[PDB]
C-alpha cells in the first residue's frame, strides 16, 4: 500500500496558524552549550525572545546526549534536570537526537525547535511551518514565527 | 405623562426612550442606554423618569435637563440569602416600575420581588421577596403518564418546580406612603411604605381582582381632609405582552374597582 | 530555624512569668483562658501561567499547648481555691492528649501538672 | 421641534450677566440660527434681546446637536 | 432518579435564560422540541435547554436520549412559561438548542453556560 | 487595495481544498457515498517512525 | 491626652439651566 | 513661538517583511478581517508588541511591587473594558497569550458583521464608512473604531440612515419619481 502523508490542518500554505502563545520549544543538546557561553537563561531568554511564556522540552535522546558529554558539562546537565522543563519520552531504537527532534516536529506541527547545528537548522527550514530558534550574539533569535 | 405638562415619554422595544411634546405633536428626543426591552416607564412632576429593562435588571433614572442617566442595580443572591437565614428565587427581569417620589421608586420583578430604591443608593434599600406568593403546584395527573401516583410524584420534584408569581403591576399614589402591587394570585395588595422611607409593610388586600392586572390606576374625590380613593385595575386573562401564562381559572376580562374611606 | 525556636521559648517564658504578677492571675477567666489556648491547640492552567523560580503548623501548636500547660500549672498551684477537682474537671481531656504528645517538653509539664492533681 | 437646554449656568455680578452652556438638540434640521437661538433665551429668560448674546456653536459629528 | 434530570438551580438558570435571549436576537436559537430534534441529527447543536414543568415531561423524553449518544449537553429548567418568553416568542416552549457558529456575537458566553452544565452532567 | 486581497483570499481558500481536505459543515441531507469514488490502495496517515 | 477657624460654608447654585422647544 | 504639538507613529514595518509565513498570515488576516492594506496589520501589531514588552517588565518584578500592582492592575483594566481581555483571566500571565486576531476581533467592522447588520466584513466596511452605523446615539464611520463590551449592545443603524428609518436615499426617490413620471 502506498503512502503519502497527509498536510497538517495546522498550516495555511507556508503560514502554521497552529502555533500560538504559550510556546512549546524543543531544546536541543548545543543549544543548552551555547546559551551558558553566552550567560543566557533558559526560561526568561526564550520569554524575552518571544514576549510570552514558553514550555521547554527535553527528549530522552537530547538528556541521553548530555549524560554522555562527561563532567565536564555538568552545569548543563543540571540546568536540563529544573522541573520547569518537561520531559518527552521516546519509543524509537537509536539515541541520535538530530533524527528524533526531525521526526516529532514532522509528526506534529505544535514545536519551536531551539538549536545551533548547522546541519540540523538546514533540514528544519526544509520542512514547512517550523519556526527555528537559535542561540546568537547576546540573546536567542527566532526566524519563522510570523507573531514577533 | 410628565405630571401636570404636555411632556410624554414613550419607551420602545428598540431599547430606547422617545418623548415628545403633545401641544406641538412633536418628538423632541431620544434617550439611550438600555440593553434590553424598556418594559416600564413612569413620570412624576419634574422631568425625572425611571424605567425598567426586563432582561437586563437595570432600572435607570434619566434627568433630562442634565443629559444624565443613574443606573440602579439589584445585584442579590440566594447563596447569601440562605446562609444569612442559617425558597429564594434569582431576579429574571424586572418588568413594571413606579415612582413614589422625586428621589424615591418602587420595581417589581418576575420573582416576585417588590424593592424600594432611593437615588442616593445604587443597591436596593429594602426588598420584599415572594410578594404574591408561590404558583399553585402542577397537578400530578398532568406531569406525567405514569399508571402509578407515586411515580407521578416524583417527577414533581418535591418544592423544586415551584416558581413564584409575577409583580404584573405596580402602581404608587404619588408623594404618598401608599402603593397598590398587582398580579394573578388573585388578590390587590396595598403597602404602605415606612415613615423614614426606609421599609414598607403590607397594609391589606383586595381579593376582588381575578386574572392577570395589567394596569392599576387610583383616583380621589371629596374634601381635603375627607377624601375617598377608586382603584381602578384592568384584569385580563393574558399578559399583556404575551400569551405565555397559562389560563387561569375564574380569570375574566374586566375592569376591577374598589372604593375605600378614611377614618380614624 | 532552631535558635530562633530558642529565642521564642525565652520570650514565652518572660510572658508566663508576668502573669504570675498580673492581677488577673487571680481570677477564674485564666482558667477560661487556658481552655481557650487547649482547645486552640488541639495541568492546563500551568502551561499558561509564567513560572520565574528555580510545615510549622504542628510546631504552632505544640507551642501553644506547652504555654497553656505551663500557665495553667503556675495560676493553680499560686492560687490554693483553683486546685481543685470542679474546676480542673474540663482539662483532664486536654491532659491525657497532652499525655500522648510527640514533644517531650509539652508532657514534662504535663507530667508536672499531673503531680500537682495527684 | 427645537430643544435649547442651558447647563453650568453661573450668574457673574462682575460683568453684571449670566453665562452658561446652550445644547441645542434639532433633529431633522440643519442647525438653529443665532438670531432664532437669542428670540427663544430671551423668551425664557425674561429678557431683552439686545442682552442676549450666543456665541461658539459647533455641530456635533453626525448631527442632530 | 427523577425523569428530568440535572435541573439547574436558580443561579443557572438565569445564565441559561441570558444565553437563550441573546442567541434569538442573533438568530442562533432553535425553538421547539421537533426543531430541537433536528438540529441534533444535523449535528449543529451546542447544547439543549428542556423544561422541566412540560404537562407531561414524556413528549420531551426522547432529547436526553439523542444528546447522550452524541454527547452533546443537556439541562432541564423548572418552568416553560419563562423558557418561553426569554426564547422571545409569545408561547411556551419546551426545548430549545442553541446553534453552533464559531463566527458568533456571543460565543464566550455560550461556552461558559456549556461548561457548568457539563460540571452539572 | 481591500477588493485585491479580497478575491486574493478567496483564490487562497480554493487552492487549500485541493492542497489538503478541509471541514465543510458535515453531511448535508441523505449520505449519498463518497462522490469522487474510494481509493483502496491509498493511506494518507503519518507514520510514527 | 492627644495635643491634638470654619470655612465659609458652601451655597447651592444661584441659577439653574432652563429648558424651551418651539415649532 | 508656541509650544510643540507632540506626535507619534501608530506603527512599524516588521523586521523580515518577506518571510512567506508572514505573507501568508497577512493574507489570512485581511481576507478574514477585511483589511486594506499591511499598515493595518502593522498598527494591531505594533500596540500588541507594545501590551506584551509591558506585561513582560511588570512579570519581571516581584509580586506586591507597587509599580507591579499598580501599573499591571491598570493594563488589565483596560484590556478587560476593550474586551480582548476575559473577566475570568485578570492576570498578566494571559495578558502574555494574547493575539492580533484578539484585538481585530473588536473592531467596530467585525461587531457589524457579526451582530448581524451586514452580511460580510466587506460590506459591514460599506455601511461604517457611508454613515449608517450609530454606536448609541453617535454616528461612527470609522471602522477601526475599537468598540467595547458596554457599547456593543448598543450598535444599529443610525436614524438618519434610510436602513435605520430615515427617508430613502437619492437612488430609492430619484427611481420612484421616474416611475410615477
Ligand atoms: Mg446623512
Ligand atoms: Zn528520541
Amino acid at each position: 500500500t502506498r503512502n503519502i502523508p497527509q498536510v497538517s490542518s495546522a498550516l495555511f500554505f507556508q503560514y502554521n496558524q497552529a502555533i500560538k502563545p504559550p510556546y512549546q520549544v524543543l531544546i536541543d543538546t548545543n543549544f543548552i552549550n551555547f546559551s551558558i557561553q553566552k550567560k543566557v537563561d533558559i526560561v526568561r531568554g526564550m520569554m524575552d525572545c518571544l514576549l510570552a511564556k514558553c514550555n521547554p522540552l527535553i527528549t530522552d535522546c537530547v538528556m541521553a546526549e548530555l549524560e554522555k558529554l562527561g563532567p565536564k558539562y555538568r552545569i548543563a546537565l543540571k540546568l536540563a534536570r529544573d522541573p520547569r522543563i518537561k520531559r518527552l519520552s521516546c519509543s524509537h531504537k537509536g539515541t541520535y537526537a538530530d533524527d528524533c527532534l526531525v521526526h516529532r516536529v514532522l509528526q506534529h506541527k505544535c514545536y519551536i525547535v531551539a538549536t545551533n547545528d548547522a546541519g540540523l537548522k538546514q533540514r528544519i527550514r526544509k520542512i514547512p511551518g517550523i519556526p527555528l530558534m537559535s542561540v546568537g550574539g547576546h540573546a536567542y533569535v527566532i526566524e519563522k514565527l510570523p507573531d514577533v | 405623562f410628565r405630571k401636570n405638562s404636555d411632556q410624554l415619554y414613550a419607551s420602545c422595544a428598540d431599547f430606547k426612550i422617545r418623548t415628545y411634546s403633545i401641544n406641538q405633536f412633536s418628538q423632541l428626543e431620544i434617550l439611550y442606554g438600555h440593553h434590553d426591552i424598556v418594559e416600564d416607564i413612569s413620570a412624576l412632576a419634574m422631568e425625572r423618569c425611571v424605567t425598567v429593562g426586563a432582561r437586563d435588571r437595570t432600572a435607570m433614572l434619566w434627568k433630562i435637563p442634565d443629559e444624565t442617566r443613574l443606573t440602579f442595580r439589584g445585584g442579590d443572591e440566594p447563596q447569601k440569602l440562605l446562609r444569612r437565614w442559617m425558597l429564594f428565587f434569582c431576579e429574571g427581569s424586572i418588568d413594571v416600575v413606579s415612582m413614589v417620589d422625586d428621589f424615591h421608586f418602587i420595581t417589581g420583578s418576575d420573582n416576585g420581588n417588590i424593592c424600594l430604591w432611593s437615588l442616593a443608593k445604587k443597591k436596593p434599600i429594602f426588598t420584599e421577596r415572594i410578594a404574591h406568593g408561590i404558583l399553585p403546584e402542577p397537578s400530578f395527573n398532568d406531569i406525567s403518564g405514569e399508571t402509578d401516583e407515586e411515580l407521578r410524584k416524583r417527577q414533581l420534584q418535591g418544592k423544586k418546580l415551584l416558581q413564584p408569581f409575577w409583580i404584573t403591576s405596580l402602581y404608587a399614589i404619588p408623594y404618598s406612603n401608599v402603593f397598590i402591587s398587582g398580579s394573578w394570585s388573585g388578590s390587590l395588595k396595598v403597602w404602605k411604605i415606612s415613615d423614614n422611607l426606609r421599609s414598607f409593610e403590607l397594609l391589606g388586600e383586595l381579593s376582588g381582582a381575578k386574572g392577570v392586572v395589567t394596569k392599576i390606576q387610583v383616583v380621589e374625590s371629596g374634601k381635603h381632609g375627607k377624601e375617598k380613593f377608586r382603584i381602578l385595575a384592568s384584569i385580563a386573562k393574558e399578559h399583556r405582552l404575551g400569551r405565555w401564562i397559562a389560563n387561569v381559572s375564574g380569570a375574566r376580562n374586566g375592569i376591577y374597582s374598589a372604593v375605600i374611606d378614611q377614618t380614624g | 530555624n532552631l535558635r530562633n525556636q530558642n529565642k521564642l521559648s525565652e520570650l514565652l517564658r518572660r510572658y508566663l512569668l508576668g502573669l504570675n504578677h498580673n492581677s488577673d492571675s487571680e481570677s477564674e477567666s485564666i482558667l477560661k483562658f487556658c481552655h481557650q489556648l487547649f482547645q486552640e491547640s488541639e495541568e492546563k492552567e500551568d502551561f499558561f501561567l509564567v513560572n520565574l523560580e528555580s510545615s510549622n503548623s504542628l510546631l504552632l501548636n505544640s507551642t501553644l499547648q506547652k504555654f497553656a500547660l505551663d500557665l495553667l500549672r503556675n495560676v493553680i498551684t499560686r492560687h490554693r481555691s483553683f486546685l481543685t477537682v470542679s474546676h480542673l474537671e474540663g482539662f483532664i481531656p486536654f491532659l491525657r492528649d497532652s499525655l500522648l504528645s510527640e514533644n517531650e517538653g509539652v508532657v514534662i509539664s504535663t507530667l508536672r501538672i499531673l503531680i500537682t492533681l495527684i | 421641534a427645537v430643544t435649547i437646554r442651558t447647563r453650568k449656568v453661573i450668574s457673574n455680578p462682575l460683568l453684571a450677566r449670566k453665562q452658561f452652556v446652550v445644547d441645542v438638540l434639532h433633529p431633522n434640521r440643519a442647525n438653529v440660527s443665532k438670531d432664532e437661538l437669542r428670540e427663544k433665551l430671551a423668551e425664557v429668560y425674561k429678557a431683552e434681546k439686545d442682552a442676549v448674546s450666543v456665541f461658539g456653536f459647533r455641530t456635533q459629528f453626525g448631527g442632530g446637536k | 432518579n427523577p425523569k428530568a434530570f440535572p435541573l439547574a438551580d436558580a443561579a443557572l438558570t438565569q445564565q441559561i435564560l441570558d444565553v437563550v435571549q441573546q442567541a434569538a436576537n442573533l438568530r442562533q436559537l432553535k425553538k421547539g422540541a421537533n426543531e430541537a430534534t433536528k438540529t441534533l441529527n444535523r449535528g449543529i447543536s451546542e447544547f439543549i435547554i428542556m423544561a422541566a414543568d412540560c404537562e407531561p415531561i414524556e413528549i420531551l423524553l426522547h432529547l436526553p436520549l439523542l444528546c447522550e449518544d452524541k454527547n452533546v449537553p443537556y439541562v432541564f429548567v423548572p418552568s416553560r412559561v419563562a423558557l418561553g418568553r426569554a426564547c422571545g416568542v409569545s408561547r411556551p416552549v419546551i426545548a430549545a438548542s442553541i446553534t453552533t457558529n464559531d463566527a458568533s456575537a456571543i460565543k464566550t458566553q455560550i461556552y461558559a453556560v456549556k461548561d457548568k452544565i457539563e460540571t452539572l452532567l | 487595495s481591500r477588493v485585491k486581497k479580497r478575491k486574493k483570499y478567496q483564490k487562497a481558500q480554493k487552492k487549500l481544498k485541493s492542497v489538503r481536505a478541509v471541514y465543510s459543515g458535515g453531511q448535508s441531507g441523505v449520505y449519498e457515498g463518497e462522490k469522487t469514488g474510494i481509493k483502496k490502495g491509498l493511506t494518507r496517515s503519518v507514520k510514527f517512525k | 491626652f492627644d495635643p491634638s477657624p470654619r470655612a465659609a460654608k458652601k451655597r447651592r447654585p444661584a441659577a439653574k439651566g432652563k429648558n424651551l422647544s418651539f415649532k | 513661538p508656541r509650544a510643540p504639538r507632540t506626535y507619534s507613529k501608530t506603527y512599524s514595518t516588521p523586521k523580515r517583511p518577506y518571510e512567506s509565513s508572514r505573507l501568508d498570515a497577512e493574507l489570512k488576516l485581511a481576507g478574514e478581517f477585511g483589511l486594506k492594506n499591511k499598515k493595518e496589520i502593522y498598527r494591531i501589531s505594533f500596540q500588541l508588541s507594545k501590551i506584551r514588552r509591558a506585561a513582560r517588565d511588570l512579570l519581571t518584578r516581584d509580586e506586591k511591587d507597587p509599580k507591579r500592582l499598580f501599573e499591571g492592575n491598570a493594563l488589565i483594566r483596560r484590556l478587560v473594558r476593550v474586551g480582548v481581555l476575559s473577566e475570568d483571566k485578570k492576570k498578566l500571565d494571559y495578558v502574555l497569550a494574547l493575539k492580533v486576531e484578539d484585538f481585530l476581533e473588536r473592531r467596530l467592522q467585525t461587531q457589524v458583521y457579526k451582530l448581524g447588520l451586514a452580511k460580510s466584513v466587506h460590506h459591514a466596511r460599506v455601511l461604517i464608512t457611508q454613515r449608517h452605523i450609530a454606536v448609541g446615539k453617535q454616528i461612527v464611520n470609522i471602522p477601526s473604531f475599537m468598540v467595547r463590551l458596554d457599547s456593543e449592545k448598543h450598535i444599529d443603524f443610525a436614524p438618519t440612515s434610510p436602513f435605520g428609518g430615515a427617508r430613502p436615499g437619492r437612488v430609492a426617490r430619484r427611481n420612484a419619481a421616474r416611475k410615477a413620471e
